[PDB]
């Protein structure tokens, strides 16, 4: 689209590798730091989509 | 002191292994986003230069 089609998405991070033909869509927040990150994305924890 | 933008300096690093614990642990860092590779995979790669 000239104006920008943004209905298609991918991911930049996942906690673990997946088996083939895997089936689930978990869009939970992913963190990289040792401390837990909950709620909104912050430091060492960002939106995975 | 840093060089000016129009006369920026280039520092060459080689023949050592880089540790990225401290760069991500510096308090006054505001933004850091890496395109080619994930920001957390700087310590599982080999750098030609
Ligand atoms: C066949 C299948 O399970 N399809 C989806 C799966 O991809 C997703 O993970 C899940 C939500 O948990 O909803 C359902
Ligand atoms: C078939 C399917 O939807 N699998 C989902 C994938 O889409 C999603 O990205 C992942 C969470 O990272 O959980 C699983």
């Amino acid at each position: 689209k000239v104006s920008g089609n943004y209905n298609y998405l991918y991911r930049l991070f996942r906690k673990s590798n997946l088996k083939p033909f895997e089936r689930d869509i978990s869009t939970e927040i992913y963190q990289a730091g040792n401390k837990p990150c909950n709620g909104v994305a912050g430091f060492n924890c960002y939106f995975p989509l | 002191r840093f060089a000016s933008v129009y006369a920026w300096n280039r520092k060459r690093i080689s023949n050592c292994v880089a540790d990225y614990s401290v760069l991500y642990n510096l308090a006054p860092f505001f933004t850091f986003k890496c395109y080619g590779v994930s920001p957390t995979k700087l310590n599982d790669l080999c750098f030609t230069n």
